């Protein structure tokens, strides 16, 4: 017997009650940056390890650029939300 | 064994619901770019071995219909379930083209007692979406 | 420069909007599990990892008993929220 | 370097608030267990070399308050932060003997720009404690 909410994984693109933000020729900052690390890392990294590079990535290489004062130049993190009861690997 | 099981004979189903225009009813902005993200992951998913499927502008009911009926799917032979949403949102909430939907609603259709054929298996949900109005404005 | 949200990490016992159980002589079965895992795997596993084995120690040997049968034979699945940048290990 | 810089003088502090007793007027029960929790979690920290705090029935104002005074210490020479509440709860919320806290509310004390110390350091909150009143009744 085992929790019906158990094995669910949530990788929200931005923390609780934030804003997330995509750039208008690359995309999200969350998908390209989860696209990538999957490319580099599917193959080697468990997958909560490459969701914390992704959140690395989103945090550490993106910043927010608008002629409006108030959405300028700000920043975003990703939230992992796991509910897995084992390691996941694409391999 | 604390490794998901993921040799079955497939890995399993990747839905990727991709909503970029809204209905003026909305007063939601068109999400410009979000193309380039849903053939990045129909891509990336694909070299992951995940039968992908792409659906564009989808109303709340569209979306509710297509994840009931995913399902409803006989997941027996599949070691895993992706799903990628990418629109506007609310925290707990992503938007159809005309409409809310709640995140909680599409995700019980798969929670283990409802999903038989997904219970024990690895159900990722990937959100790109507002959880709210807050910005952050970063630090050093 | 980086999110201020960044490099917090959340270890719920309990999946948002559900109950979490206690145990009146032996504690929480989210509190006991987690010491267990980290007094066996502190020494090698990255901190998701360990608390991925407190996910499935809590899912798989945890139920409750209550002569009240609105809430027996009841089950729970622990929360991690990452939003950490890197892997953490205990040494 | 994808991994916390662990080797600084000092691990950190390991703050454990430990509420069993209510105030009549909550309606709260004794959380009978909860000391087993308390000197299970001071015993696995100090072995982690934290550096371990145990608190006993803090009020709404006692959490605040001492969650606005560590986030004040200076935390240079300690390579992580974790806080550990043991008590009764709801969704985003915490209770003191005598009342409702925001999680919001002590987690903002230590927040990039405002815990300069703990920039870039890894900061752990454990909670053991009610997000609803939703149950799981399994399935298999
Ligand atoms: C997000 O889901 C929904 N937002 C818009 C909240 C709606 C809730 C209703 C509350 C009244 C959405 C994410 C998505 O993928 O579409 N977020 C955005 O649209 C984000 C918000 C941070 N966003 C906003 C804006 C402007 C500044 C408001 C026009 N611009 C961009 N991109 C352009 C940009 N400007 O500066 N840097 C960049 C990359 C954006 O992503
Ligand atoms: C949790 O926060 C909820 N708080 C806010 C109380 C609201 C309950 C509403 C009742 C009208 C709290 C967290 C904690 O660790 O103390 N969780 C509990 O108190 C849980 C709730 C599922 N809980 C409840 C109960 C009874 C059945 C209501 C008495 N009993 C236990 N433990 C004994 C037990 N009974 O059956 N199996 C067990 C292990 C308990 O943990």
């Amino acid at each position: 017997k085992i929790p019906v909410e158990a094995d669910f994984l949530y990788a929200y693109s931005t923390a609780p009650g934030y804003y997330s933000w995509r750039n208008s020729k690359d995309g999200s900052w969350f998908i390209q940056s989860l696209c990538a690390m999957l490319k580099q890392y599917a193959d080697k990294l468990e997958f909560m390890h490459i969701l914390t590079r992704v959140n690395r990535k989103v945090a550490t290489e993106f910043e927010s650029f608008s002629f409006d004062a108030t959405f300028h130049a700000k920043k975003q993190i990703p939230c992992i939300v796991s509910m897995l009861t084992k390691e996941l690997y694409f391999y | 064994d604390n490794s998901y099981k993921m040799d079955y004979p497939e890995m399993g189903l990747c839905i990727i619901i991709n909503n970029k225009n809204f209905h003026k009813s909305t007063g939601m902005t068109s999400r410009s770019g979000t193309d380039v993200d849903a053939a990045n992951l129909r891509e990336t998913f694909r070299n992951l071995k995940y039968e992908v499927r792409n659906k564009n502008d989808l109303t709340r009911e569209e979306i509710v219909e297509l994840m009931r009926d995913v399902s409803k799917e006989d997941h027996s032979k599949r070691s895993s379930f992706v799903c990628v949403l990418l629109s506007h949102g609310e925290e707990g909430i992503i938007f159809g083209t005309n409409g809310p939907v709640d995140l909680k609603k599409i995700t019980n259709f798969f929670r283990g007692d409802r999903c038989r054929s997904l219970t024990g298996k690895p159900k990722l949900f990937i959100i790109q979406a507002c959880r709210g109005t807050e910005l952050d404005c970063g630090i050093e």
